[PDB]
RNA sequence: CGACUUACCAACCCGAUGCAAACUGCGAAUACCGGAGAAUGUUAUCACGGGAGACACACGGCGGGUGCUAACGUCCGUC
RNA sequence: UCCUCCUAAAGAGUAACGGAGGAGCACGAAGGUUGGCUAAUCCUGGUCGGACAUCAGGAGGUUAGUGCAAUGGCAUAAGCCAGCUUGACUGCGAGCGUGACGGCGCGAGCAGGUGCGAAAGCAGGUCAUAGUGAUCCGGUGGUUCUGAAUGGAAGGGCCAUC
RNA sequence: UGCCUGGCGGCCGUAGCGCGGUGGUCCCACCUGACCCCAUGCCGAACUCAGAAGUGAAACGCCGUAGCGCCGAUGGUAGUGUGGGGUCUCCCCAUGCGAGAGUAGGGAACUGCCAGGCAA
RNA sequence: UAGUCCGGAUUGGAGUCUGCAACUCGACUCCAUGAAGUCGGAAUCGCUAGUAAUCGUGGAUCAGAAUGCCACGGUGAAUAC
RNA sequence: CGCGGGGUGGAGCAGCCUGGUAGCUCGUCGGGCUCAUAACCCGAAGAUCGUCGGUUCAAAUCCGGCCCCCGCAACCA
RNA sequence: CGCGGGGUGGAGCAGCCUGGUAGCUCGUCGGGCUCAUAACCCGAAGAUCGUCGGUUCAAAUCCGGCCCCCGCAACCA
């Protein structure tokens, strides 16, 4: 065969889903590009990894001019 | 169109400043007149607002649209802001280059007592 | 012999020819050869069935071909073991679900149409039927 | 304009041979001398003299004259 | 290959150093960054040097 | 200077009667003149650009911008961010001063002159001229230059139809065919 | 150098019309993570210790790759 | 060995001598930050100049660009531009993800000390994802550590690094 | 109370395009100007400052219109969870869920605080 | 010391005589025009004194049409060991 | 079918595995020399690189398919 | 890993340890030569020392780096 190669899988996705209680610093979404965006009390690291900046429940929203998915946290 | 280029030039400040959840002092400049308003951290409701369009301030000045007028507004806003109970604020220049009238407004707002 | 002039990928998965067809109504011509059965028509079969039609109706009339291959079928050579790569693309096929109009015809009589579609229908593996363009 | 980077854009007097004196501003120096201007150039007469050049039959008649 | 590695040594303080890569062919001159010395606990002119 | 005052008083009033404009602002006005000089041959000789820049700097009042190549192409052998031409986008006061100096004295000095192109409009009132020689302008000394190089003038307006934009230039006693 | 004819091939566009594992201006079922509430279950769960065996699997049903939608073939998911 | 897409059955994972491509780096500006900006490709007019170099206006609007594959992402621009710079900083690190383990990754806030900004702030390299190898052994600099009777030393240790 | 502007949101196409309009007393715009503040890799075009002769052209705001975009039932169809079955590459039946596309139709957003002018 | 006030080609125009007649196809004139050419690759030609070299000039044929041919005379060399 | 290597004026070879303007030796063509031909001397033309394609700003040169040519393998039972 | 030497017209060489004057052989164009060709002979066209830095009257030359420069024995992650 000419090919027969592949990389190791990266385990990317929504780790904590909407409504779930998360602790301050908990990773909510591992992904490549900002598919989801950082809302209230949610960060965005160098890897575009969205993480909780406060102890609370995760909230998925669909707002903005371009209709993007945002992840917020509400205590 | 110019306006639309000024809105997007401002947006980065606004969207960064609403994330922090800070009370922003918006300053809309115009060839004739200058405006200024202290807006609540939510962004919807206004707490304090003043301008050269207000007759109370317009009656005093020579011409409404210059550095000496901007100071008269900048003083007026910060004079109200302290009476309401506001002190710690942010300054949203609103896509206007921080140099002339807006600087004269900002420095007057600092010299009046408003803390930023 | 019909074939795509350049594609993205050379070799395609086998897949599963399921469900009903979409090109069901007779759009262009007055008559049509609808596929009753399920199957897959090769590039050769389509040409052979076209030649059988076009020669029956002579120079007159107009024919369409609603189906096109765009699916490469691979085949492993003789005296070759399993594995050691996906086989080479030999021929090209169009997957045909039930209901799919294959050929369409116009500018001929209804009497002489059916006889021309029999000659084509004989060439094809799939069981077919005659259909007329009904107005809405 | 940015001072220092540009050359010296001084005023000067244009004076053609026709008589039309005309002050302008440009990077030349002291004075000017011209041949033609917007006035005195043959374009209003030029097009009259240039277009009416042809005529072959009368040229034949000017030789023979009978 | 090609891009070698260098030892950014401090000036005012202990012989603490940093290490960075450097392309020597394109940039033949030496670095002079202003990085933090943690022994002296202050920012200092870090000069380039060889290992 | 004088043509701007002439425009304000004499020309506008003339253009108002032609197309019965409802407002004074509806009249087409001349926005800018963009003198362009794609030297090009600067690929071989680097100084040849700086020779052109000085000549534009002499012709216009202000100094020119050295324009970089937008994309790389194999036809002329050029690459991204290479200085291929020179430009000046003069407007305002020095523009009217140049515009007089162009039409009044320079344009007459064109060699083999007859009548400038009437068809030459972009379909939006924006005119352009193409001067072959640099010597037509009286700023250049005769024993200084040593190349048959020239520029192109490009008059930008606030018009909308070349039909509308022709009258503006025609009102300045501009020579058309 | 002035220019006419044309048994003609045919983009970008339009209006139909299909196709696609590596196309998506849309989009289920189930599955899945968290929350609450009954009922039922021999704590069935999780932790830490003492022991291990096993790491050749096979077939059948649904989703597939491969093979010829060949093989009691081969290689994966879920029962 | 490492990265990307599909196969992979709408969380993660998932094989085959299944289907296609990339990596063994690059950069003191291509980092930081502040302040700006907007593209392709055509149309028409214009000197040499022509399909295309440079200019003007109009059209389209992200088909562009992203140091390199492919993917996801970006106008608040992560795009392209400038002005100062050195956060590609030392000590940490609440709390998570991902691995059998070795390991790997994301990270608000604290102490110290900088940069940029008028300040809110942002800065612990680069839009992210490849650019990489354990231990042993030995070398090089540092060092309130050890030192075979005592004082030194060698030699070890710890820290930085090859 | 209302009618007109501006500022900042909420909501992101029923909210956007085009076309047809109409508005200048303030508001906004261009416009005026270029020592001073500042600006151009050229250019007071931009950004900036000092102004009040002009206009509502452009840009903007408001009213009007379906040419598009956009929203969109009911019914059917495809698909599919579970237990069956068949003529088993593919279907079918009971029961649960139930699209997408199209169709009737909808459709020139709806608001929040705050400021100014005018009829009160 | 220049593609030159060198070269004088080539083209456009205006003509002149001859000649029944000048466009194919003449000669000359005027005007404007101003090409190649800056001493010539391998080679190679004639010439031993009024000869080579250079400047005129004539005639024959000939209505007209020589840079050819046949004659004529000016200044006047080098070299032949 | 498998893995190397090729395909360049009319001929045989460089330049090709490191993308930017293609040489060498012959032959062909023009002129010389010779009584003429050869030899010899002097100039000149002549290849878009197997083709269909991709990568690039640009491909003879990089990458892929197809079309020929040449070598080596094609084994144990 | 090193200590060492070595560095010029296009190129091979010296000259470089005792600072004041870069030669030398093939690539170079014109001659003379001969009815001619080869030779042979004569003269011409090119580096201020790979390159950058200290001192001292004068620095390829004395001394430090680089690109690097080849030699070596040692290098057993
Ligand atoms: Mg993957
Ligand atoms: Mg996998
Ligand atoms: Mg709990
Ligand atoms: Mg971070
Ligand atoms: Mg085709
Ligand atoms: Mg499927
Ligand atoms: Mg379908
Ligand atoms: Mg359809
Ligand atoms: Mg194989
Ligand atoms: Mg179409
Ligand atoms: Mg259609
Ligand atoms: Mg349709
Ligand atoms: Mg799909
Ligand atoms: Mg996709
Ligand atoms: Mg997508
Ligand atoms: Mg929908
Ligand atoms: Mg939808
Ligand atoms: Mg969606
Ligand atoms: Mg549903
Ligand atoms: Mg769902
Ligand atoms: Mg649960
Ligand atoms: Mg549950
Ligand atoms: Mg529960
Ligand atoms: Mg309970
Ligand atoms: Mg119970
Ligand atoms: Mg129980
Ligand atoms: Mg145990
Ligand atoms: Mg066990
Ligand atoms: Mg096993
Ligand atoms: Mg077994
Ligand atoms: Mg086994
Ligand atoms: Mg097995
Ligand atoms: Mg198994
Ligand atoms: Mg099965
Ligand atoms: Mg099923
Ligand atoms: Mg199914
Ligand atoms: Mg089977
Ligand atoms: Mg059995
Ligand atoms: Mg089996
Ligand atoms: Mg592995
Ligand atoms: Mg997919
Ligand atoms: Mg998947
Ligand atoms: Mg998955
Ligand atoms: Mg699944
Ligand atoms: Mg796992
Ligand atoms: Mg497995
Ligand atoms: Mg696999
Ligand atoms: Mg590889
Ligand atoms: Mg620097
Ligand atoms: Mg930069
Ligand atoms: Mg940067
Ligand atoms: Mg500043
Ligand atoms: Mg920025
Ligand atoms: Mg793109
Ligand atoms: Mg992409
Ligand atoms: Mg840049
Ligand atoms: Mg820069
Ligand atoms: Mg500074
Ligand atoms: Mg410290
Ligand atoms: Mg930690
Ligand atoms: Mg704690
Ligand atoms: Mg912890
Ligand atoms: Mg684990
Ligand atoms: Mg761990
Ligand atoms: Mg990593
Ligand atoms: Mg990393
Ligand atoms: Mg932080
Ligand atoms: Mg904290
Ligand atoms: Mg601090
Ligand atoms: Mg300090
Ligand atoms: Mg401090
Ligand atoms: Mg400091
Ligand atoms: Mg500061
Ligand atoms: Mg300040
Ligand atoms: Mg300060
Ligand atoms: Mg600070
Ligand atoms: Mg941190
Ligand atoms: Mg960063
Ligand atoms: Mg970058
Ligand atoms: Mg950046
Ligand atoms: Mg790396
Ligand atoms: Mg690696
Ligand atoms: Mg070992
Ligand atoms: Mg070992
Ligand atoms: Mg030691
Ligand atoms: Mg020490
Ligand atoms: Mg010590
Ligand atoms: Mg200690
Ligand atoms: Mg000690
Ligand atoms: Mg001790
Ligand atoms: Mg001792
Ligand atoms: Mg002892
Ligand atoms: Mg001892
Ligand atoms: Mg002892
Ligand atoms: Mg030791
Ligand atoms: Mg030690
Ligand atoms: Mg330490
Ligand atoms: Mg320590
Ligand atoms: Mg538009
Ligand atoms: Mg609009
Ligand atoms: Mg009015
Ligand atoms: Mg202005
Ligand atoms: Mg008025
Ligand atoms: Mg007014
Ligand atoms: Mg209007
Ligand atoms: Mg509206
Ligand atoms: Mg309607
Ligand atoms: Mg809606
Ligand atoms: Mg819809
Ligand atoms: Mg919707
Ligand atoms: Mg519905
Ligand atoms: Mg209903
Ligand atoms: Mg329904
Ligand atoms: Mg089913
Ligand atoms: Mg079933
Ligand atoms: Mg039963
Ligand atoms: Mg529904
Ligand atoms: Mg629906
Ligand atoms: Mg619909
Ligand atoms: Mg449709
Ligand atoms: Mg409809
Ligand atoms: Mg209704
Ligand atoms: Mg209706
Ligand atoms: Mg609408
Ligand atoms: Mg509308
Ligand atoms: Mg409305
Ligand atoms: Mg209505
Ligand atoms: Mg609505
Ligand atoms: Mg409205
Ligand atoms: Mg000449
Ligand atoms: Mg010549
Ligand atoms: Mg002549
Ligand atoms: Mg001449
Ligand atoms: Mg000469
Ligand atoms: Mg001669
Ligand atoms: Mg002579
Ligand atoms: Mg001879
Ligand atoms: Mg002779
Ligand atoms: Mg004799
Ligand atoms: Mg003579
Ligand atoms: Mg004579
Ligand atoms: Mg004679
Ligand atoms: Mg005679
Ligand atoms: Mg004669
Ligand atoms: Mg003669
Ligand atoms: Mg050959
Ligand atoms: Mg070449
Ligand atoms: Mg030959
Ligand atoms: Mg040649
Ligand atoms: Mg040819
Ligand atoms: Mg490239
Ligand atoms: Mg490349
Ligand atoms: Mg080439
Ligand atoms: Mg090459
Ligand atoms: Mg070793």
């Amino acid at each position: 065969t000419r090919n027969g190669r592949d990389s190791e899988a990266k385990r990317l996705g929504v780790k904590r889903f909407g409504g779930e209680s998360v602790l301050a610093g908990s990773i909510i979404v591992r992904q490549r590009g900002t598919k989801f965006h950082a809302g209230a009390n949610v960060g965005c690291g160098r890897d575009h990894t969205l993480f909780a900046k406060a102890d609370g429940k995760v909230k998925f929203e669909v707002k903005g001019p371009k209709n993007r998915k945002f992840i917020s946290i509400e205590a | 169109d110019k306006k639309s280029a000024r809105i997007r030039r401002a947006t980065r400040a606004r969207r960064k400043l609403q994330e922090l959840g800070a009370t922003r002092l918006v300053v809309h400049r115009t060839p004739r007149h200058i405006y200024a308003q202290v807006i609540a951290p939510n962004g919807s409701e206004v707490l304090v607002a003043a301008s050269t369009v207000e007759k109370a301030i317009a009656e005093q000045l020579k011409y409404t649209g210059n550095k000496d007028a901007a100071a008269a507004v900048g003083k007026a806003v910060a004079e109200r802001a302290l009476e309401k109970g506001i002190k710690d604020v942010s300054f949203d220049r609103s896509g206007f280059q921080y140099h002339g009238r807006v600087q004269a407004l900002a420095d007057a707002a600092r010299e009046a007592g408003l803390q930023f | 012999m019909l074939q795509p002039k350049r594609t993205k990928f050379r070799k395609m998965h086998k897949g599963r020819n399921r469900g009903l067809a979409q090109g069901t109504d007779v759009s262009f011509g007055s008559f049509g050869l609808k596929a009753v059965g399920r199957g897959r028509l090769t590039a050769r079969q389509i040409e052979a069935a076209r030649r059988a039609m076009t020669r029956a109706v002579k120079r007159q009339g107009k024919i369409w071909i609603r189906v096109f291959p765009d699916k490469p079928i691979t085949e492993k050579p003789l005296a070759v073991r399993m594995g050691k790569g996906k086989g080479n693309v030999e021929y090209w096929v169009a997957l045909i679900q039930p209901g799919k109009v294959l050929y369409e015809m116009d500018g001929v009589p209804e009497e002489l149409a059916r006889e021309a579609f029999k000659l084509a229908a004989a060439k094809l593996p799939i069981k077919t039927t005659f259909v007329t363009k009904t107005v809405m | 304009m940015k001072k220092d980077i540009h050359p010296k854009y001084e005023e000067i007097t244009a004076s053609c041979s026709c008589g039309n004196v005309m002050k302008i501003r440009s990077t030349v120096g002291h004075d000017l001398n011209l041949d033609v201007c917007s006035k005195c150039h043959p374009f209003f007469t030029g097009k009259q003299r240039d277009v009416a050049t042809g005529g072959r039959v009368d040229r034949f008649n000017k030789r023979f004259n009978i | 290959g090609i891009r070698e590695k260098i030892k950014l040594v401090s000036s005012a303080g202990t012989g603490h150093f940093y290490t960075t890569t450097k392309n020597k062919r394109t940039k033949p001159e030496k670095l002079e960054l202003k990085k933090f010395d943690p022994v002296v606990r202050q920012h200092v002119i870090y000069k380039e040097a060889k290992i | 200077a004088k043509l701007h005052d002439y425009y304000k008083d004499e020309v506008v009033k003339k253009l108002m009667t032609e197309f019965n404009y409802n407002s004074v602002m509806q009249v087409p006005r001349v926005e800018k003149i963009t003198l362009n000089m794609g030297v090009g041959e600067a690929i071989a000789d680097k100084k040849l650009l700086d020779n052109a820049a000085a000549d534009l700097a002499a012709i216009s009042g202000q100094k020119p911008l050295i324009t970089k190549a937008r994309k790389s192409v194999a036809g002329f052998k050029i690459r991204q961010g290479y200085p291929i031409g020179c430009k000046v986008t003069l407007r305002g006061e020095r523009m009217w001063e140049f515009f007089e100096r162009l039409i009044t004295i320079a344009v007459p000095r064109i060699r083999d002159f007859r009548g400038l192109s009437a068809k030459s409009f972009d379909g939006r009132g924006n005119y352009s001229m193409g001067v072959r020689e640099q010597i037509i302008f009286p700023e250049i000394d005769y024993d200084k230059v040593d190349r048959v190089r020239g520029l192109d003038i490009t008059i930008t307006t606030t018009a909308k139809s070349d039909e509308e934009g022709r009258a503006l230039l025609a009102a300045f006693d501009f020579p058309f065919r």
